[PDB]
This record gives C-alpha cells, structure tokens and sequence, in this order.
C-alpha cells in the first residue's frame, strides 16, 4: 500500500541507499534483498539501483527471476568497485 | 512435518487438511476467478457422529458406498480410512447440523511392529554424497530437502518428515529417495536419530548455490521442501525468512536444457506476512489472511499458524487427533508409541504374517484424469458421476479436485498452479486436466 | 606533512588528492550518476576489475567459482581492450 501511495507505477526508477558502516553487512545486504524483493514483487518492471556491500550478495540478488540487468537495473557493490 | 511429507506424495493436500481442520464458512464472490471454487472448498469441515440403524446391517461398507448421493455428504469402531472388504463415522460436510443426516435419515527388512521400513544402521560418511557423486546418480521423481541450519540451530526433527514418506504399504521400488543438502555439522547433529534409515543421502553446501542444485537433478525431482532451523534465533521481522524466500526464487528463475518455475517446491514460514514474496503472479494484501493466498491455496507455502485451530476441534472430538495421525506420519499405533516410550529408537524386527497382514491401509496419491478410463468423464462436467463410478469399480475415494488455476479462464494460459477444491457437489463442472486426491490399499 | 582542517572534505585532503587514501564515501555519488547514465556505470565496470562481460557474469552466477579452459581462437581475440 505504501508502494501504492509513492506511486511506484508510474515512477522511472527506485533508489535503495545502504549504511555502509554497520555491524554486520550481510544483515544489512539482507534487509537490502528484502527490499529490492518487496518492489519488484509489487512491480517488475521498474527500474532499481541499489548499494551492496557484498559481491555474492550480488549473485543471490541476481538469482531473483524479476531482477532485469539488460534492461534498466543496476548494483553498485561497494567492495568490489573499492 | 507430516503435512509436508503428504504434500509430497499428493501436492496441495497439507491446504486440504489445513482447511478441513479450521472453522469457515460459505462465501461467495459474484466475479469469476479461481477463489470462488477455493472458498467453496474451504467451507467443509471435518465431522464425526454415529451412523444409523440402516447402516447397521447386512454389511458396513456397501450399504455406506454410493450412499454419498442422497445423503449429500462423504464419510471417510477402530480407525477406518477408506474401508474395503454404532460405529463412528467421519464426515467432510459443511455444516455440522446438515452433517446430522446420517443418523436421522433411515429411509528385519521392515520394522519391528511392521509399520515402516528398516535398514542397518549407517554412517554419516556412507551417505555423503559430493557434487560429482551426486551428479553421476541418476534421481528422478526424488525428494530434495534444502536444510539451512548452523552450530546453534536447534533441533528440527526430520524423522518425522521421513517416516510418512517410507510405509509399509509403500513397496521398496516405489520408494521416493531422499537428498538433505544444507551444512554438514547440521545434518550430523540430526543425523543419530537418522542413520537408521534406508535411502537417505547428505549433500553438504547450501541451497543458494545454483550448482548443488543441478546436482541434485532438480528439474526432474517430486518435490522440494525448503526449511530454516534459524527462526528461534532471529527475532525481526524482515530477518525472518530471507533464506527460505531467496531459495524459493533461485529455484523459480533457474533455467534448464525449461523454467524452473514449473518444479513444485514447498517453502515453511514462520511469518505469514512474508507469503506475499513467493508468488510474483499474485496480488498482494497484507489484511488478506494466510488460507485466502494463492502460495497457500496451491499448497506451496505452509505455516504453523493453522495448526492453531487444531486445539479446538481436538478438544470436541477426541478421535479427529488421532485420525490426523493415521493420515499423516503414516500409522501410529499405541505399540509403537511404547516401544519410543521405551527406547526413542527405531528398532526392526523379523517378518510374521501379522506384520504383513497389518497393509492394507490406504495411502493417499494423486491420479491423472488425462489418461486413464476416466477419460470420458472429464469433459462430462459431472463430478458425482466421476465419484460414483470410482467408488463402485476400484472402491476408490476421493477427497477432491487439485485444479489449474486459470482453467476456467476462456484464454488459454500458461500458468501451472493449482488449487485444491474439498468435496465439489455432484453437479460440479469437471475438465480433463485435473488431478484427484485418492486413497489406495496395499497391492 | 600537511595543513589537516575537520571541515575539510575528504576529496580536498591532502592524502586522497595524492591518491594514498580511499574510502567508500566518494562512491555514494555512483548513484546519482548511475541514475542518470546506466551505461556509464558499465563502462566503470570495464575501465576497473577488467573486462566482466555478461557470459562471465552467468558464469559466476552459476558456480561462484573461476574456471579455466582451453584456448580458442575466439578467446585469444578479445584482446584489443586498453
Ligand atoms: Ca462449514
Ligand atoms: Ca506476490
């Protein structure tokens, strides 16, 4: 419903920021894969940038079956550009 | 873990029992979709009352066969599940005052009790099975079980999940094998209570990787059941799941030399909310409650949240328990509760013709209108006839239709989900590309 | 060896202008960036980490691991990269 009232339908893109300084960054790629979950789940075709602060994390979210790289998604992996 | 393992042998029948054991009542939506025949279905209940003095008398089963049409009603002193060849019976009407119209309308190989199979004892090492190993063996319509577990998961208890898969009146052929992939010091926690048990094996790795998963050969196997003994531990709610939903989604979007969405998986959630990330072809409301979703409708999603409902009818009627474990976790006999009682292992013992004769429970397994005599059934668009017909040739009962989900749709689809329907009417459409929940004697 | 100021900004540091300090700060602005360029952010993942093309990518999605196999002519061809 949430996603319904930012009109996620009709917005070009979807911007997932990351807390690079946590505890645990596996938790943090975690809350990270429940939201890039969560968007595609109520739209698949909407573009999404996100933080990762992982590189197999990054292979797991590319396991998802709405995740599209060709088209218009990203992930920006902290460590591996680092 | 019983309810899962008959979801295995029959998909979508842990729904079933699910929506049979909790209270609903009838609901009906005016627009067309599949939820209509889904809300018609969980309406049933299970009942238990007397059968009457016409029922009494020249013999049980044939006066209580093909009776179902006048009474309207299905029946399912000892526990009878499907009989064949004042004692209770067990009803799946609607409403327990309908349900009152029985009574009123006169007109060494096996184990040591006999009940499983049995093997040597075995070690871990025998039955660890590497990805090359894995890979050359050739499994097919196997079970695969995905096992996220560390040093402090607790106990999850997986000889409950494999003793209803391994009955007596399943023979050693029709065996389904059963793989745990998932980390090995887990598994070797479990394993004691486990190695006494035949056509087992252990892949140590984790589900996520894509490559255990084509060695395990996936794409052909009956079902796979995916559980995290991590949940005690984690206490937020977004922490809660994540294993299990990647798993499912990596299993979903993996690709072979066909799409991976069409294998049948069952998934455990601790938290209903999270059922709204298994299906990518769903509508998603969090009021909407667990039985009404579709992962859960298809039976590819369970929660222990149902089983809640269980304290109430356990408490009206003693016997519906009891019943719930000859369906499940295949016979319990109070022998073999005392034999646990008094060594917590599994223990096998020579065969006697006792043993042997103590078969002939009914087992519950899916049958393929597609082919088979009741072929010109299926586009007839009666389901009481299709009952009427089994129940005199074969004595065969059948519980209900496991449904495509967008069959009534006019526009052909693609999608392979279906949906249980509990007792349909007798004036119920039918169409061949459905699947019946039955129950068989040993053969 | 140098004037250090706490409200100085790290790209003005004398240590990181000498390229002796790095941290993931300055890859935040990745984003804003890769918003509004996406094949920019490929061609950050070509000029750093090498060549990853996409049958590198399903590779390591597959296995998450290297493998090495025998040389074709086809794989000693895509060599031109700079
Ligand atoms: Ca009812
Ligand atoms: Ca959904």
């Amino acid at each position: 419903h949430d996603l319904a009232r930012v009109k996620i339908e009709s917005a070009d893109a979807c911007l997932i920021l990351a807390n690079k300084y946590c505890a645990d960054p596996d938790a943090e790629d975690a809350s990270n894969i429940m939201r890039v979950i969560s968007i595609k789940n109520y739209h698949p075709k909407i573009r999404i940038i996100t933080q990762m602060l992982q590189y197999h994390n990054k292979a797991h979210l590319l396991n998802i079956p709405s995740w599209n790289w060709k088209e218009g998604d990203d992930a920006i992996c902290l460590a591996e550009l680092k | 873990l019983g309810f899962i393992a008959q979801s295995c042998l029959a998909q979508g029948l842990s729904t079933m029992l699910a929506n049979l054991f909790s209270m609903r009542s009838f609901i009906k939506i005016e627009e067309d979709t599949w939820q209509k025949y889904y809300l018609e279905g969980v309406s049933n209940e299970m009942y238990t009352e007397y059968l009457s003095s016409a029922f009494v008398g020249l013999s049980f089963p044939t006066v209580c066969e093909l009776c179902f049409v006048k009474l309207k009603l299905l029946m399912i002193s000892r526990i009878l599940i499907n009989p064949g060849n004042g004692t209770l019976g067990f009803f799946i009407a609607s409403d327990a005052k309908e349900v009152k119209r029985a009574f009123f309308y006169c007109k060494k190989k096996y184990d040591s009790t006999g009940m499983f199979h049995w093997c040597a004892p075995k070690e871990i090492e025998k039955v660890i099975l590497t990805r090359s190993e894995a890979a050359m063996t050739v499994l097919s319509g196997h079970v695969v079980v995905c096992i996220f577990g560390d040093v402090s998961s607790a106990l999850i208890g997986l000889r409950n999940l494999v003793m209803p898969l391994r009955a007596s009146n399943f023979h050693y052929h029709e065996l389904k094998h059963i793989v745990f992939v998932g980390s090995i010091e887990y598994l070797k926690r479990e394993w004691e209570t486990l190695h006494n048990f035949p056509k087992v094996s252990i892949l140590p790795g984790t589900p996520l990787s894509r490559a255990d998963l084509r060695a395990v050969n996936i794409n052909l196997c009956d079902m796979c059941v995916i559980l995290s003994a991590n949940q005690n531990n984690i206490d937020d709610t977004s922490l809660q799941d994540k294993e299990c939903i990647l798993a499912s989604l990596n299993i979903k979007s993996m690709q072979f030399d066909t799409t991976g969405v069409n294998i049948p998986i069952i998934t455990e959630l601790v938290n209903d909310t999270n059922v709204q990330f298994l299906d990518q072809d769903d509508d998603d409301d969090p009021d909407t409650e667990l039985y009404l979703t579709q992962p859960f409708a298809c039976g590819t999603a369970f929660a222990v949240s149902v089983l809640d409902s269980l304290m109430s009818a356990t408490y009206f009627n003693d016997n519906i328990l009891t019943l719930i474990r000859t369906l499940v976790t295949g016979g319990a006999t109070p022998e073999l509760e005392a034999l646990i009682a008094e060594e917590n292992a599994l223990r096998g013992g020579y065969s006697t013709p006792q043993t042997l004769a103590n078969r002939d429970r009914c087992r519950v397994a899916q049958l393929a209108l597609l082919d088979g005599p009741f072929a010109d059934l299926g586009d007839g668009g009666c389901y009481g006839d299709l009952f009427c017909k089994a129940l005199k040739t074969y004595n065969m009962l059948c519980f209900g239709i496991y449904r495509l989900r967008d069959a009534h749709l006019s526009t052909p689809s693609q999608c392979t989900k279906r949906y249980v329907i509990t007792n349909p009417p007798y004036e119920f459409e039918l169409v061949p590309t459905d699947l019946i929940f039955c129950l068989m004697q040993f053969d």
